[PDB]
């Protein structure tokens, strides 16, 4: 997370340090949205073997001891079979837990979206133990967070003026330059949410691409609303 | 409407009232 403040202990209860198991070595973030099922990005999982990632819930500082940290063991993984590692079109995908995640005040799942929105220019949050600048050395100890802007697409396809900002997909960055806020390197997975006026959160973007980080450029996520029938069917059936 | 899939409960709930409530400028 680039430009952003650390989050307190268990603020966003859902996120999920995805991680080498042999190293516990965290490379994606992920998001609970039920007691077996994480949802992430295609390009985090695409090729990972289950028992080689451990999906860890509960953590705040990684490098402190915890008594609320759960480190959970991989049942299955599913890549969104249209994936596109080229355009990163689809880059979506859902994990199972072996075990059923432990819930409380520190653990919890994150709403779905309201397929029927773009959340146009709603204030957003994505947090992750991405770096915190472009280049910079993976990863900070303590959990981050930033508040963003949800753009138009067609701005974001606009400032990209080499690439293009499919459907589905979400970018969110500042008001203030696109040279100040995003996420990075290491956030990959991770959660995009708006909150209401309850407090309540819902998942509208998993961490996915973008050029540098805070670098001119916004960010660029996966629309959740967009492939919601997608995660919908997956953990149904599976 | 948001589809359901936690139906063992409320999601999307952390204990901090604020939580989440870094400030965004206008630019
Ligand atoms: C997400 O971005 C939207 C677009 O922002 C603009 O474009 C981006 C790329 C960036 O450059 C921004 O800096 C740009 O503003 C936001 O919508 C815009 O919000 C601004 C307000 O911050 C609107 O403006 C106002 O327009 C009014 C009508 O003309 C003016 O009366 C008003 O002027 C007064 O206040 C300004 C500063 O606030 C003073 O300088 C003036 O002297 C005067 O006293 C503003 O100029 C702009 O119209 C909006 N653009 C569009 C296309 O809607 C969006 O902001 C959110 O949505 C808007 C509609 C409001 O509800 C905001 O309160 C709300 O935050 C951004 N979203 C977020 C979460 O930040
Ligand atoms: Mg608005
Ligand atoms: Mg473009
Ligand atoms: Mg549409």
């Amino acid at each position: 997370i680039v430009g952003g403040i650390e989050a307190r202990p268990y603020e966003f209860p859902w996120q999920v340090s995805v991680r080498r198991k042999s190293s516990d070595s965290h490379f994606c973030g992920g998001s609970i949205i039920n007691d077996r099922w994480v949802v992430c990005a295609a390009h985090c999982m695409q090729g990972e073997a289950p028992a080689l990632v451990s999906l860890v819930v509960g953590e705040h500082d990684s490098s402190a001891a915890s008594t609320v940290r759960q480190t959970h063991d991989v049942d299955s993984i599913f890549v969104n079979e249209n994936y596109d590692p080229a355009t990163l079109e689809n880059d979506v995908s859902v994990i199972k837990t072996a075990v059923a995640i432990t819930f409380d005040i520190n653990v919890g799942p994150i709403c779905a979206p309201d397929p029927a929105n773009d959340y146009v220019y709603r204030k957003s949050q994505c947090s992750g133990w991405g770096t915190i600048n472009s280049g910079g050395v993976c990863c900070p100890a303590v959990l981050r967070y930033v508040t963003l802007n949800i753009t138009t697409n067609a701005f974001c396809d606009a400032v990209y003026t080499s690439d293009t900002i499919y459907d589905d997909m979400i970018c969110a960055t500042d008001n203030t330059g696109m040279t100040d806020r995003d996420s990075c390197q290491g956030d990959s997975g991770g959660p995009l949410s708006v909150k209401d006026g309850s407090g309540i959160f819902s998942l509208v973007g998993i961490v996915s691409w973008g050029i540098g980080c805070a670098s001119g450029y916004p960010g660029v996520y996966s629309r959740v609303g967009f492939h919601a029938g997608w995660i919908t069917d997956t953990i149904t059936n599976n | 409407q948001p589809p359901v899939w936690y139906p063992g409960g409320q999601c999307g709930v952390s204990q901090y009232s604020d939580a989440g409530d870094m400030e965004l400028p206008p630019g």
